[PDB]
């Protein structure tokens, strides 16, 4: 229960066309950037007792794990061996910190009790802590608008106003599954959370939850929402949840049973017996046809989002956003594409852009025209009988 | 690759160029037929006769005169933009008379308008016979950026090094969206008075399309009163001048435009606007706390904060102020007063009534009621006028004391001569108190408000000449530095003799002299070498305090504008705080504060949480007024639930307590209906009125412990001067 | 001599783009031969 941590993002400059006030803003933020380190170099560089009691305190202090302390100086630890013993307690502790299960610090020599270590997150899960801010706000989400605003409602309002539910009893949604097609957004409505949520993101990949050892599956996983809970009002973004999220069977092999303990500790963690604090699941797939009941209960995933292949009029405002920042040519009605209803994705509208630029770039030009476009799509496009309906 | 085609081409340039020179101008030139193509970049003779660059140059070098000399500068100037050859090879070109860029391409067109800019900043004053030619060509490009939409860079191109007039003038009409909106932001972020002059070049615009409700808050951001009454001048439309008569009342037919300037009604369009969801409930102070989901003077204190905060100016005494005990002050009367806020009609019976009354504690309090009742409406029958130049004219505390707020209150913003005779003569107050010698000077800077006014900034000079040395560096003097700056606003480098007066104050003081002039100066507009100063007076350690504390009110002053600031700021704050003295600490809270008043960003919000439960009791005090004013004006949720369990933390602390419960106050303040945030136009104007009440807040709360837990609170009824309604 | 201690002086205020700017704008607003002898005394320190 530390609080929130977030990450830190700056400011974005408005203007995204290139222009001068692009620069005047982009060197602000130089400016106070600069500030900001003169600050630090100028003071920390500008400008006993305690010294040698942690002198006393072994230099290359191991850690332990404690076990049943005993009396007011006398606490039993553990070592990275199998072994344990009864250590002795210096001064230093504040005490009180100390609970069985807790990573201890200890003495190399002596083996007292010469810290707590209230640190200890696996590496797996540190990793998988988000610190840096994608930039992918809200702006480049073509469409996708009551997308968007279900999961405003599940994630940020719960947060910039706690003040809705509250005044009617209600209790804001827990989960949130964002289900479709090969490309439609349900990444981006993540990164687009994680820029504008002041809370804790939590990456998360199901093929990340599986563990060589037998048990290390169900201990990432409780380590992981442990992590969630204490660390902060925070979202946990499960991607491609499909890699544990199979329908459980009876199975006959080892790995399957370890896969399905997993999911089992991941829905116990999600409604267990106990509870759950301020985290949020969102969680994202390609087929949900092939879960578990389990888990797409609407008791730990309150909310499902399909991001449908999308319609003419999104579709249009995607061609908007992944051209504004290229120089077209007035010959270029962003039509052609809208019409034809041939599947188009917006991972499909992206690659066309991008593939046009590049048709024009050896053409040996720099903006792009309606026959590059043609081509572009033609050439990026991947893949009931005629006759048999009407 | 070199398609048999294209090296052919290539022969032909070689020929060309090996080899009398009419044919080579003819046909050297059409070869630029591959830059004017519509549809190409790479130009093939571009980067073509890139071997032969050199020997074209030594051929201009040594060529004279003639048939020659003439059509051939345009082919060196191209292959010099492409690599080498500046403006001096630019212009022999056009004076090869070619200027008119149709037979040359977009490309070639941004190309020299940034050759010209290089050449401008590349000189200097001398010389300035090359800049008309280069004028006149500025002249002529400009028309093909607004053929080509290149408004952008045509704006680029006026601002560039200096202002210009004759395109924003000549950019036709019903397309300056951009030239309205792109340039309000370069202006927006100008760093010099050329902002100034960004303005009023915008304003010029809208002047000459005859739309400028616009440059209606434009002439706030000039301080240039003479340009108010300019534009006021030809208001050709009454329609329109009911709206800009409200602007200014809020920062022909003359029997109610004087009306609408002084906000006589107002108050009816408030009241209006609140029957509009009636939130109209005189209330208790538990339900704006919650103590039922958890009698000292202290109590009494906060509970009538509080609801003062929440039910200002809705009209709804003696029986609950009856509690008072030592600090038991015109604290409550003043409360009264403000739920009456700019309700005049029953303001004077009230406080007649309330002020024939008991001791100084009842009188102060009337006066201070009526001076805060009148706050932001004015009347040619002027209010309490007559109560504040008759009464308490005596030397001594409380009556003064509360007195000349109460008239700051009334004529706040106005540089009325007559408040101003009577004010700066009572100023002389070595007969009188230190205290009221510092609301004197307080009354003075509100109603200056930036005026420059050079007997009110004699008045404080000579007040800060008269020296006490030991009262001095005591406390309760530092409002003569208060009511300068308040004199003194945003007038760029116009503080120099001031800065130079006041440099014989004694050393240990006028640090904070220094500071609050240069912040209450420049600010809002953004200065980056002015906060890099702040940011040094922050920086050298001293192993003062309150100076560095000025300093850090000022980054927040300064970085007001500007969001992406604002947030630089929020980081270099949490570093302060972080690698800061305790002074420093406690300074920070306050800057948070007037960056974000009333916008509670949950940031903000968790830093300062964060910072709250800290050992020294100024720092937490420091960050939970820095939440009251975060969450000021905008009852938002989860302050008041985070503040409950930081009250319940702090159970038994008795100055923590009234102080988180202040901060709910604020929470709960106006019930949304009024906010203390500045910038009410575009948020784009460091406005006049509650700047000066912000600052006096701030500055007072740089040091809580001895003047907040002093004799003094009229800091709380600053603010809410500061106050402004939000519908 | 005895070392003068040297005040602890910071670094220089860094290029924040217009400091060169602001400085130009605020200048231009503004516009024994040695001897040949010793004469050593009687006992003298000769080398
Ligand atoms: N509405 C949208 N606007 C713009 N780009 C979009 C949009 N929806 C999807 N994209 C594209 O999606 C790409 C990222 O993949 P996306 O989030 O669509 O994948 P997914 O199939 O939903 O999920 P996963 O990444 O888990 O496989 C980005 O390149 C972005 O261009
Ligand atoms: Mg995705």
């Amino acid at each position: 229960t530390k609080g929130p941590d977030a990450a830190s993002k700056l400011p974005l400059v408005t203007p995204h066309t290139q222009c001068r006030l692009k620069l005047l803003k982009l060197e602000r933020i130089k400016d106070y950037l600069l500030m900001e380190e003169e600050f630090i170099r100028n003071q920390e560089q500008m400008k006993e007792e305690r010294s040698k009691v942690d002198d006393l305190r072994g230099t290359p202090m191991s850690v332990g794990t404690l076990e049943e302390i005993i009396d007011d100086n006398h606490a039993i630890v553990s070592t990275s061996v199998g072994s344990e013993h009864y250590v002795s307690i210096l001064s230093f502790v504040d005490k009180d910190l100390l609970e069985p299960g807790c990573s201890v610090l200890l003495n190399h020599k002596v083996h007292a009790v010469i810290g707590v270590l209230m640190d200890d997150t696996d590496p797996l899960v540190t990793v998988m802590k988000v610190e840096k801010a994608p930039q992918e706000t809200y702006a480049d989400i073509g469409g996708l608008d009551n997308q968007i605003q279900e999961i405003k409602e599940s994630v940020e309002l719960p947060l910039t106003h706690p003040e809705y539910y509250e005044e009617m009893g209600i209790k804001p949604p827990k989960g949130v599954i964002l289900y479709g097609p090969p490309g439609t957004g349900k990444t981006l409505l993540a990164k687009a959370v994680a820029n504008q949520t002041s809370a804790t993101f939590l990456r998360v990949v199901g093929s990340e939850l599986i563990q060589k050892y037998l048990g290390d599956g169900p201990k990432l996983v409780r380590e992981l929402f442990r992590v969630a809970e204490e660390h902060a009002p925070s979202i946990v973004f499960i991607d491609e949840i499909d890699a544990i999220g199979t329908k459980r069977y009876d199975s006959n092999s080892g790995g399957e049973r370890e896969i399905q303990r997993t999911m089992l500790e991941l829905l116990n963690q999600l409604d267990g017996f106990d509870s759950r604090g301020d985290v949020k699941v969102i969680m994202a797939t390609n087929r949900i046809e092939t879960l578990d009941p389990a888990l797409i209960r609407p008791g730990r995933i309150d909310r499902k989002i399909e991001f449908p292949l999308p319609d003419e009029k999104t579709k249009k405002r995607i061609f908007q956003i992944h051209t504004s920042r290229m120089t077209l040519a007035d010959d270029v009605t962003l039509d052609d594409l809208i019409m034809a209803k041939d599947d188009l994705s917006g991972a499909d509208i992206k690659a066309i852009c991008t593939e046009a630029g590049l048709m024009a770039l050896r053409e040996r030009r720099m903006k792009v025209t309606n026959e590059d476009f043609k081509k572009s799509k033609e050439n990026v496009l991947y893949k009931t009988p005629e006759g048999l309906y009407l | 690759e070199l398609s048999e085609e294209d090296k052919q081409l290539q022969d032909e340039l070689e020929m060309l160029v090996e080899r009398l020179y009419r044919p080579a101008l003819e046909e050297l030139r059409r070869q630029i037929r591959s830059s004017t193509t519509s549809m190409t970049s790479v130009p093939k003779p571009l980067k073509f006769l890139r071997p032969h660059y050199g020997k074209l140059k030594e051929i201009y070098e040594n060529m004279a005169p003639g048939e020659n000399k003439r059509f051939a500068a345009d082919i060196i100037s191209v292959l010099a933009m492409t690599m080498s050859g500046e403006r001096e090879c630019l212009k022999y070109r056009l004076v090869g008379s070619q200027e008119e860029l149709a037979s040359w391409g977009h490309e070639y067109v941004r190309h020299l308008a940034g050759e010209v800019a290089k050449e401008w900043q590349e000189l200097d004053d001398a010389e300035k016979v090359q800049r008309e030619p280069l004028l006149t060509l500025v002249k002529e490009i400009v028309p093909y950026n607004m053929a080509h939409n290149a408004e952008h860079e045509a704006c680029d191109l006026l601002m560039e090094i200096e202002q210009v007039d004759m395109l924003e003038k000549d950019i036709d009409e019903n397309a300056y969206a951009k030239v309205c909106l792109y340039l309000t932001s370069c202006v927006n972020y100008v760093p010099e008075p050329e902002n100034s002059a960004l303005l009023r070049c915008a304003l010029g615009v809208f002047r000459k399309f005859s739309r400028f409700p616009e440059a209606l808050r434009l002439a706030l951001m000039l301080n240039d009163m003479e340009l108010v009454e300019d534009i006021f001048t030809s208001c050709k439309d009454v329609v329109v001048q009911k709206q800009m008569a409200f602007m200014l009342g809020r920062h022909e037919e003359y029997e109610d435009l004087t009306e609408i300037m002084s906000n006589v009604q107002l108050n009816s369009n408030f009241l209006a606007l609140a029957r509009e969801l009636d939130i109209m409930e005189p209330k208790v102070p538990d339900d704006i706390y919650k103590t039922h989901l958890e009698d000292s003077a202290r109590m009494n204190l906060a509970s009538s904060f509080v609801n003062g905060f929440v039910n200002a100016a809705f009209g709804q005494g003696n029986k609950w102020l009856y509690k008072n005990k030592d600090h038991g002050m015109l604290s409550a009367a003043a409360s009264l007063g403000m739920i009456l806020l700019w309700d005049v009609d029953g303001g004077l019976t009230q406080i007649d009534k309330y002020l024939y009354s008991s001791e100084d504690y009842i009188k102060s309090g009337a006066l201070l009621a009526c001076g805060i009742v009148n706050s932001g409406v004015r009347n040619e029958c002027d209010p309490a006028l007559a109560l504040l130049s008759d009464y308490v004219l005596h030397n001594s505390n409380t009556m003064r004391l509360g007195s000349i707020f109460g008239l700051g209150l009334a004529y706040a913003g106005s540089n009325r001569e007559d408040v101003l005779t009577l004010l700066l003569p009572v100023m002389g107050d070595s007969k009188s108190s230190m205290e009221v010698a510092g609301v004197t000077a307080l009354a003075c800077g509100m109603i200056a408000v930036g005026s420059c006014n050079g007997d009110v900034t004699s008045t404080i000079l000579q007040t800060i000449m008269e020296k006490s040395e030991t009262e001095l560096k005591d406390t309760y003097a530092r409002w003569l530095p208060l009511g300068l700056g308040l004199n003194h606003l945003g007038k760029g480098e116009a503080i120099e003799a001031i800065l130079a007066a006041l440099e014989v104050v004694s050393e240990p003081f006028r640090s904070f002299a220094n500071t609050l002039v240069d912040v209450c100066a420049y600010a809002g507009s953004g200065n980056v070498l002015k906060v890099q100063q702040l940011l040094h007076i922050c920086s050298e350690h001293f192993d003062m305090g309150a100076h560095q504390g000025v300093a850090v009110l000022g980054i927040a002053l300064i970085a007001m504008g500007e969001e992406i600031g604002a947030e630089m700021a929020l980081r270099t704050f949490g570093h302060l705080l972080r690698y800061g003295e305790p002074t420093l600490r406690r300074a920070v809270p306050l800057a948070l504060a007037l960056i974000s008043v009333s916008n509670p960003r949950l940031n903000i919000l968790d830093t300062l949480s964060k910072f709250s439960h800290d050992a020294d009791p100024e720092v937490s005090y420091n960050s939970i007024f820095a939440m009251g004013m975060v969450g000021s004006g905008t009852n938002n949720a989860r302050l008041a639930a985070m503040l409950r369990q930081l009250a319940q933390y702090h159970a038994k602390d008795p100055n923590n307590l009234f102080m988180v419960r202040l901060a709910q106050g604020l929470t709960h303040l106006g019930k949304g209906t009024l906010t203390l945030c500045p910038y009410h136009s575009d948020r784009q104007l460091m406005s006049q009125v509650a700047v000066a009440g912000l600052l006096t807040v701030l500055v007072s709360f740089l040091d809580v412990r001895n003047i907040i837990l002093g004799k003094s609170h009229y800091v709380l009824y600053g603010l809410v001067a500061a106050m402004q309604p939000r519908m | 001599e005895v070392p003068k201690e040297k005040e602890k002086e910071k670094v220089s205020t860094a290029v924040l783009s217009i400091t060169a700017k602001a400085k130009k704008k605020e200048k231009e607003k503004e516009k024994e031969p040695e001897p040949n002898f010793q004469l050593l005394d009687n006992p003298a320190r000769v080398m």
